RNA sequence: CGACGACGUUGAUAGGCCGGGUGUGUAAGCGCAGCGAUGCGUUGAGCUAACCGGUACUAAUGAACCGUGAGGCUUAACCU
RNA sequence: UAACAGGCUGAUACCGCCCAAGAGUUCAUAUCGACGGCGGUGUUUGGCACCUCGAUGUCGGCUCAUCACAUCCUGGGGCUGAAGUAGGUCCCAAGGGUAUGGCUGUUCGCCAUUUAAAGUGGUACGCGAGCUGGGUUUAGAACGUCGUGAGACAGUUCGGUCCCUAUCUGCCGUGGGCGCUGGAGAACUGAGGGGGGCUGCUCCUAGUACGAGAGGACCGGAGUGGACGCAUCACUGGUGUUCGGGUUGUCAUGCCAAUGGCACUGCCCGGUAGCUAAAUGCGGAAGAGAUAAGUGCUGAAAGCAUCUAAGCACGAAACUUGCCCC
RNA sequence: GACCUGCACGAAUGGCGUAAUGAUGGCCAGGCUGUCUCCACCCGAGACUCAGUGAAAUUGAACUCGCUGUGAAGAUGCAGUG
RNA sequence: GAAUACCAAGGCGCUUGAGAGAACUCGGGUGAAGGAACUAGGCAAAAUGGUGCCGUAACUUCGGGAGAAGGCACGCUGAUAU
RNA sequence: GUCGAGUCGGCCUGCGCGGAAGAUGUAACGGGGCUAA
RNA sequence: CCGACUAAUGUUGAAAAAUUAGCGGAUGACUUGUGGCUGGGGGUGAAAGGCCAAUCAAACCGGGAGAUAGCUGGUUCUCCC
RNA sequence: GAGGGGAGUGAAAAAGAACCUGAAACCGUGUACGUACAAGCAGUGGGAGCACGCUUAGGCGUGUGACUGCGUACCUUUUGUA
């Protein structure tokens, strides 16, 4: 349940460590992004020699949330933190080559098959 | 198509084989007894009036008792009317049960919504609150302005303001029929319906379809 | 109400093992990836149990691939294929939410010898 | 906020048209002591429905 | 809204209500008949009757539970030694409320509440 | 607040009571181990609101009160 | 007899039109339109001093709106210098919809990032007996500047009391009276009124039609969303000072043990019912009638031509219904 | 922080610095949060009902509606109409 | 500690009560996810908070800055020591 | 070259037509209504 | 104990300046009791035109006094020209 | 008790000490008529019905006022004021 100003951890090796959501995309007055949703981010902290730099503006897909996801039987999966995977602003494909920590079956789509492939675990 | 009068038993869930949980309202539809048939010649329109359930004898007044006796039908707890379609015919004293919905995919359910009493504009009309702080003087949930100035010099009719909320007729449209259980006089519909547990419900085949 | 209790009783699993908060359980859940249905294990500590008949639930916490994850299972859901207790834990509370602030050695749960 | 014109005695009476008290429709009679009492209340002499409930 | 809620606030806070009804249960056990306001008598039923039910089973633990409530060993002793035995075969309804008009000071509706076998 | 709905002994309306559920999480007392804090057994114990299923134990009193006694004129269509 | 708002006016402003030099390869009129001409609005800057000086609170924000249409989006259409995609321009259309942030008192504006779109105006530049009080506009102080000085400056700077219990109209709700022609208990009909009406993306049709290619549809269908609304509590959760427990200090119940009071529920951990959103069901429609702009059929006046005069057919979120509530 | 183009700084109506100090003015960050997204529930005191007591400002008189117009030019009271 | 909490001696429950458990106001408690996005401004609220020890930068008028910052321990029982 | 009664486009003039968008409500005959009213 | 920076409340108040939560000084140019002195163009002022008995760019009371008011208000029975 | 009803005094107690006369505003009880489909300075012109009463037995007198034409208080100040 991510909104403007939300800080997120980074679940890839793109070089960013902390990013902030600056826009929830895909709708007028749209409040929240959940797992599988694409957000607009600014990089607030990044490791010295990564593929991305502090202050860059780009896109990310949310892959873990504290609020979590519901399943058709009514069960929920919650995570200890919020995390996203950085995406190239135009192609919206991952910038990093590795994906860290678990992700969820909600990302099983044409657009995010690469994340599923790279993730160590899909819940 | 006619409908049936039931009772909101409560909600539960149906687990399917593929791991879906369907939230369902359980509606007890006992046999609906036709107490009067209205036709164009005598009444100006085509309809049936039904009753269901039962009422204690000393709670039935002589007028209502005479009305039931003319139908040759035991007294139910109330009387409800359903308009008749062109191909629809019924007889006084006929019993109509929940198998009426055997092949119906979707239903409209009408009940009396729960009563919230005197509601403020925030609860009743989703008005936003003013500042909790920043100097606000006694005006945190209050409505704000209710009009203009000298023009028009009045409040418009239908202005959203505080008042009674709920305890009114509500219809929820095109709910999936999950199960019809003729033996147990039960209809299960997917999702919530108006009213509190135990209250009367009017169920009719969905008008939108 | 008797009507709804009947409707729920007809749906309840009759093979649910006994387990308590603090136990380590393994839950096997069906996962459908295409036309393929297979069982995936989720193993962790039970931090909460909701005893509510057909609507009973339990919450399992694990650290997985560096990340803490909780799953609230609907006990009688067909998504849950089997539950097995791997370890009996000795705790005194019903709800182990305090474990959310513990990691590693501080997160250990004494075994319940019985 | 205060009136701009003095309300009339007529308007005062119209407003008070709902102020009249209602008398108790009927008093009940104790079956044993025969004294009058408020329905479902005890009598002045400690009787209720024929039973001497309260003494002294 | 107060849907399905039970219990009267009686224009008091919870600690005041608790102390008041401890005192009043003590008084009803002691005197077997008291006069109070009608709403207070109706609320008092819910405090006094479970005390009598508890007193039906005489044990150290039950006496200690009765003392934690009541805080009066004379009241506890009367409960277990007299009222429990008196009500041993009565399934609830150990009290009776008798409406008795209106208070002079404040027009408060009044009632006697008494033990049924007084 | 009025109002609206249920019920008043031919009664489940409310309280209580009984059974259950739920929640908390192994009461008190006693015993054992330990110098002791404490641990262990009895014991998933004890307690458990507004919940579910029941139950006339308590309170819903016989009455009384209001409301009447066949319901205007004319004309037309009929029944005699 | 000025400052605010109203009023009168409409030079100015904004909008529309007429003539057509010329631009537009050609070609005034796809688009634009010189020199000039004619109007509309009340809408800017103003003019006036009619109302109020025994007081009509004046910026901006917030809350809550309501109307106009000169339409921002969505809908319908003509022309195009309209291949397609996407545009331009004009006509019809007011049903619904119509950003969040950084800076700054700002309105505005610029900037960042959204969106189908981020409309333009009227409503005392709507709304302070609804909120605010950052700005303007008292008394303190200082700078620059002016002044011999007191002081002064739509120059700047730091600080600086926002009252009202609603009688009437109005509006949201809710009862009481009488009436409706003997009295009574019910179920209705439906005059009439209100609500609702938004839209993205993806896939198929189809890599088809179009096109040298790059690209890439109409018409129709399917799914899934944003925002909004109604209901509900099965689920996930919040609350849960009325349930259970842990614990600090102290006082008491003779003492031990066990309990109770007080300390924000002393402090906390959990949590039943209810209430509830972040939870999950459902909705906007289809269809019908009459139409707008527009398109036509047949057809004379006018032997031709002509959608019109007679007659006949299509045509949109507007209108009347259909849906929900009274 | 610089630059200098100081409309209109400048040396005891002191100039430029300055550690410490300040319920002093401005700006930024960590923590923190119902300030906010967007409000929900709860505990209390009022508000509401009954009994007792019992004010106020204001007030030409009132049988005190809407709309469009008129009109000392912004109308419950005029015209028409609903 | 003359702070504070609970008490003693002692003194009091504040000269309207009784109900109810709407909006709204006042004074408080808690809150999913987010965390200053609020606003003129973090206004208000939330937060920090003790003692001992470890450790502490620029700058400085050599006093300071400094409780800078940051961190560890902390109850109870037994022994050392009836 | 083909049909058999008019055909054409200038002027002057009476009455009408378009040009003609606004904000609470018809709201630019006082209303109803009027083809004469 | 002396103060009074912020907010909420209160604003026909519980109060003609307070209450509540916070806030500053707290061995000093500190704070307090009792008594004394300074008097109105005068006092006193770590200076705000502050304070001098809820009164201050000239206190209060009485007097000149019915100041003056080219201003505002008001101005009382009837009929005829 | 307060207060009152009688009895008594007195020319009078409706002169009773809240005391001669005892106005008006203002507030009641009783009777007549009107009034619950009706829009505004509340009257005025017209006017039915009802009630009570009148020496000719006839209309009239008194009270009320359905319905209907017209109708925006007063003073002051003003060019001009609902
Ligand atoms: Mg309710
Ligand atoms: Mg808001
Ligand atoms: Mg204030
Ligand atoms: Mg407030
Ligand atoms: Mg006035
Ligand atoms: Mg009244
Ligand atoms: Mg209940
Ligand atoms: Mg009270
Ligand atoms: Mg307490
Ligand atoms: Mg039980
Ligand atoms: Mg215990
Ligand atoms: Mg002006
Ligand atoms: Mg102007
Ligand atoms: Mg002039
Ligand atoms: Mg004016
Ligand atoms: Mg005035
Ligand atoms: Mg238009
Ligand atoms: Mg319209
Ligand atoms: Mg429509
Ligand atoms: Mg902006
Ligand atoms: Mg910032
Ligand atoms: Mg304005
Ligand atoms: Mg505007
Ligand atoms: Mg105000
Ligand atoms: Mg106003
Ligand atoms: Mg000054
Ligand atoms: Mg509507
Ligand atoms: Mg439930
Ligand atoms: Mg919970
Ligand atoms: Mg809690
Ligand atoms: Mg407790
Ligand atoms: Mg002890
Ligand atoms: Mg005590
Ligand atoms: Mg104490
Ligand atoms: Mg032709
Ligand atoms: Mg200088
Ligand atoms: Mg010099
Ligand atoms: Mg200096
Ligand atoms: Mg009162
Ligand atoms: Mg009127
Ligand atoms: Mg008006
Ligand atoms: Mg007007
Ligand atoms: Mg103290
Ligand atoms: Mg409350
Ligand atoms: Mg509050
Ligand atoms: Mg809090
Ligand atoms: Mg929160
Ligand atoms: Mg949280
Ligand atoms: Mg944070
Ligand atoms: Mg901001
Ligand atoms: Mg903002
Ligand atoms: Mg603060
Ligand atoms: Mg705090
Ligand atoms: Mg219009
Ligand atoms: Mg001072
Ligand atoms: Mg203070
Ligand atoms: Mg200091
Ligand atoms: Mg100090
Ligand atoms: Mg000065
Ligand atoms: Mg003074
Ligand atoms: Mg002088
Ligand atoms: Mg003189
Ligand atoms: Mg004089
Ligand atoms: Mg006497
Ligand atoms: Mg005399
Ligand atoms: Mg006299
Ligand atoms: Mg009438
Ligand atoms: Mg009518
Ligand atoms: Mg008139
Ligand atoms: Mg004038
Ligand atoms: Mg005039």
């Amino acid at each position: 349940m991510i909104q403007e100003q939300t800080m997120l951890n980074v679940a890839d090796n793109s070089g960013a460590r902390r990013v902030m959501c600056i826009k929830v995309l895909g709708g007028s007055h749209r409040r929240y992004a959940g797992v599988g949703d694409i957000i607009k981010i600014t990089i607030k902290e990044a490791i010295p020699r990564g593929k991305v730099k502090k202050g860059d503006v780009l896109k990310a897909v949310v892959v873990r949330t504290k609020k979590g996801v519901r399943r058709p039987d009514g069960s929920v999966i919650r995570f200890d933190g919020n995390a996203c995977v950085l995406l190239n602003n135009n192609s919206e494909q991952p910038i990093g080559t590795r994906i860290f920590g678990p992700v969820t079956r909600e990302l099983r789509s044409e657009k995010f098959m690469k994340i599923i492939s790279l993730a160590p675990e899909v819940l | 198509m006619i409908g049936l009068v039931g009772k909101k038993v409560g909600m539960t869930r149906i687990f399917t084989e593929d791991g879906v949980s369907i939230p369902v309202t359980v509606i007890e539809v006992e046999a609906n007894r036709v107490t009067q048939v209205k036709d164009l010649a005598n009444d100006g329109y085509r309809a049936i009036q039904v009753t269901t359930g039962a009422k204690k004898a000393n709670r039935v007044t002589k007028p209502e008792a005479g009305h039931f006796a003319k139908a040759g039908v035991e007294a139910g707890r109330g009387l409800w009317e359903f308009r008749l379609a062109e191909g629809e015919e019924f007889t006084v004293g006929q019993s109509i049960s929940v198998e009426l919905f055997a092949d119906v995919k979707k239903v409209d359910v009408t009940g009396t919504s729960k009563g919230k009493g005197f509601a403020g504009t925030v609860k009743r009309w989703n008005f936003r609150t003013q500042d909790a702080t920043h100097g606000n003087s006694l005006s945190h949930r209050v409505p704000g302005s209710i009009g203009q100035n000298q023009t028009p010099g009045k409040v418009f009719k239908g202005k959203k303001m505080a008042g009674q909320m709920g305890n009114e007729r509500v219809t929820v449209q095109s709910l999936d029929v999950v199960r019809v259980d003729a033996e147990r006089n039960l209809l299960l519909v997917k999702g919530a319906v108006p009213g509190a547990t135990g209250s009367d419900l009017i169920v009719k085949p969905a008008v939108k379809a | 109400s008797n009507i709804i209790k009947q409707l729920e009783q007809e749906q309840m699993k009759q093979d649910v093992p006994s387990f308590r908060p603090g136990d380590t359980v393994e839950v096997k859940v069906w996962v459908v990836e295409g036309s393929k249905k297979r069982l995936q294990a989720f193993e962790g500590v039970v931090i909460a149990i909701r005893n509510r008949g057909l609507h009973s639930a339990f919450t399992v916490r694990k650290i997985s691939n560096g990340e803490g994850v909780e799953r609230v299972f609907q006990t009688h859901s067909p998504v849950v294929d089997s539950i097995s207790v791997k370890r009996r834990g000795a705790v005194r509370k019903a709800k182990l939410y305090y474990l959310r602030e513990r990691t590693g050695k501080a997160a250990r749960i004494k075994e319940r010898l019985n | 906020a205060v009136q701009q014109n003095k309300p009339t005695r007529s308007k005062r009476g119209m407003r008070r048209s709902h102020d009249a008290l209602t008398a108790v429709t009927s008093l009940s009679v104790d079956k044993t002591s025969g004294e009058k009492h408020l329905r479902h209340h005890i009598t002045a002499d400690g009787y209720y429905r024929g039973r001497k409930v309260i003494a002294k | 809204m107060r849907h399905r809620k039970s219990g009267r606030q009686l224009n008091r806070n919870s600690s005041h209500r608790q102390a008041m009804f401890r005192n009043m249960a003590g008084s009803l056990v002691r005197h077997e008949i008291i006069k109070t306001t009608l709403p207070k008598a109706k609320e008092l039923r819910r405090v006094v009757e479970p005390l009598i039910t508890l007193a039906k089973t005489d044990s150290v633990a039950n006496r200690r539970l009765a003392f934690a409530r009541t805080r009066d060993n004379e009241i506890v002793a009367k409960l277990f030694n007299e009222l429990g035995p008196r009500f041993a075969s009565r399934a609830g309804g150990y009290t009776r409320i008798l409406k008795c008009g209106f208070r002079a000071g404040d027009n408060a509706p009044m009632a006697y509440i008494e033990l049924v076998d007084r």
